[PDB]
């Protein structure tokens, strides 16, 4: 079990760690989060009490280094930093553990939620979507735009998701216009899976990462990407059976975790009604259809 | 974006544009079978592609053989229309290619956009005008060439005859839409109006009769009366 030490908490802030969250008061004696499960990526995220503008946060994997959070009063945000001195980091973590100044990652033993949401998410793939090579962790916030959004403006601060566009020469083979537009199997299997992602695990990893950035930061472009990656599969007549079964599991846990009161802004009615009721895969997503109909029957 | 009454003079500017109407591409007669079921029999159709400034009409005849063994014909017809319009653009010299294609039915937007991806600078637009181009098959010389075709064929027409020698393209388009609207509303009476007087003939090289300027005014008034008469008959007014 790993630990992220806070130098201090000088401003009142709601802190998220994965799907959990807690409030810290201004100058409260808070020094970090312990007992973080090894084996998964994690996200530590922030919303300031005096300015809910800019949710922001950091994706990290404790296997890649020792990281900590330090409030920067000039840039006005909790910043993630790597500690290169392992003996110092162990020493700081131990004293704070002894003084009980840390919250414990509150994982219930029965509870596979975080694994189910991050099954295919790898830190190395995050670091290619979020380009800041000098750090082993990745910053994301509510306002960052995607490469695709910028094409339709600072490129260094962009989310480089894979561009999906159904009315593009990449998606449509000359001579197969009707075929490829009505059945996206070519675009899914040849262009995206074989060509760009190499395998379905990488495709699902990006899909899961997009959902998590949408949910945790309200990042609009991330929500667009998540829906586009769902629609691309659902609008293909030929999809490997193992991908359909895995997608149903992925989406089920995403819909289960979504806050009920954010459904209006995180779910696209057109995409979901098309995917569940009109698409080639309308009968392939049994678990997702069941939870959607029981939890969000209005949207449908 | 969409084309409506606010930007109507745009149709007659110097930017090359074409209307595409697909309403006569897939045509059928519906009938009973020996067993008392219902079946369709296709008949030859056509794509109506018109330059409203010049009157140039590219009439692509759609022969019934293109439907043989195909499914979902109403859907396929939109994609075949888009394919043929795309082929038409690629065949035209660069300086003749349109800068905009206006489709009369919104269901043609995606098929045509997808077929024209290679032409990102040609705008594909809908229109809020209700244009009566479905009635093109009421023009006897157009109906004749479509029905006689034994294979796919492109037939080239000027739908304004020689009118642009005497009137503007705005006025010619208004005359055309009035004639077609009348033929759509009451075909028999419209043809009666156009042919009643044997001394005014259709030249071998024309689609419509050789009316003088004053006779066109009379004809246009008779067409407006027909449309109004039929409106009163329809709604009991
Ligand atoms: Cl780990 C060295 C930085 N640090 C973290 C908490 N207090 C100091
Ligand atoms: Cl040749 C009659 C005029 N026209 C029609 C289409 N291209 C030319």
């Amino acid at each position: 079990m790993n630990t992220v030490p806070f130098t201090s908490a000088p401003i009142e802030v709601t802190i998220g760690i994965d799907q959990y969250s807690f409030n810290v008061k201004e100058n409260q004696p808070f020094h970090g989060i312990k007992d973080i499960p090894i084996g998964h990526v994690h996200v530590i995220h922030f919303q300031h009490a005096d300015n809910s503008s800019m949710r922001y946060g950091y994706w990290f994997d404790c296997r890649m280094g020792n990281f900590y959070i330090q409030y920067d009063p000039k840039d006005g945000l909790y910043k993630m930093m790597e500690e290169r001195d392992g003996a110092k980091f162990e020493n700081i973590v131990h004293n704070f553990k002894e003084r009980q100044m840390m919250v414990s990652y509150p994982k219930i033993d029965e509870d596979d939620t975080w694994y189910n949401l991050t099954e295919f998410v790898q830190m190395d793939k995050i670091r290619k979507i979020v380009r800041k090579d000098e750090n082993q962790f990745s910053y994301v916030d509510s306002s960052m735009t995607t490469v695709q959004e910028n094409e339709l403006s600072d490129p260094a601060h962009s989310l480089n998701y894979t561009v999906i566009n159904f009315k593009s020469r990449e998606a449509i083979r000359p001579g197969h216009e009707m075929e490829d537009f009505l059945d996206k199997s070519y675009y899914l299997n040849t262009v995206m899976l074989q060509g760009i992602f190499k395998n379905s695990s990488n495709y699902f990893g990006e899909l899961q990462f997009a959902f998590l950035n949408a949910m945790f930061f309200g990042n609009y472009g991330s929500s667009l990407q998540w829906h586009a990656m769902i629609e691309l599969i659902c609008s293909s007549a030929t999809v490997p059976k193992h991908m359909l079964d895995k997608l149903d599991e992925i989406l089920y846990y995403q819909i289960k975790t979504l806050p009920e009161q954010y459904s209006d802004i995180l779910l696209n009615e057109r995409v979901w009604n098309i995917c569940l009721y009109s698409s080639f895969q309308k009968n392939s997503l049994h678990n997702t259809e069941k939870i959607m109909e029981n939890k969000y029957p209005e949207l449908l | 974006g969409a084309m409506n009454s606010s930007n109507y003079a745009e149709l007659f500017n110097n930017d090359i544009k074409l209307f595409v109407d697909d309403t006569n591409v897939y045509r059928v007669t519906v009938h009973k079978t020996f067993e008392g079921n219902v079946a369709t029999k296709a008949i030859n159709g056509c794509i109506f592609t018109l330059n409203p400034k010049t009157g140039h009409l590219f009439l692509k005849i759609i022969h019934t053989s293109v439907w043989a063994g195909q499914k979902r014909l109403s859907q396929l017809a939109k994609w075949k229309t888009a394919e043929e319009v795309s082929a038409l653009v690629r065949s035209l010299p660069k300086e003749e290619q349109p800068k905009q294609i206006i489709v009369t039915r919104k269901a043609m937007l995606d098929p045509l956009e997808v077929h024209m991806l290679d032409f990102p600078n040609i705008a594909i637009r809908p229109t809020e005008l209700r244009l009566p181009f479905s009635a093109a098959m009421s023009i006897d010389k157009l109906s004749d060439v479509v029905m006689k075709a034994t294979e796919p064929q492109m037939v080239l027409f000027n739908i304004y005859d020689d009118w642009l020698d005497r009137i503007s393209s705005y006025t010619a388009f208004s005359r055309l839409t009035l004639l077609l609207r009348a033929l759509k509303t009451n075909e028999e009476s419209a043809k009666m109006i156009l042919l009643s007087d044997p001394t005014i003939t259709i030249k071998s090289y024309h689609l419509w009769p050789s009316f003088t300027d004053e006779q066109w005014i009379t004809i246009e008034s008779q067409m407006r009366d027909l449309i109004l008469t039929e409106y009163g008959r329809k709604y009991n007014v």
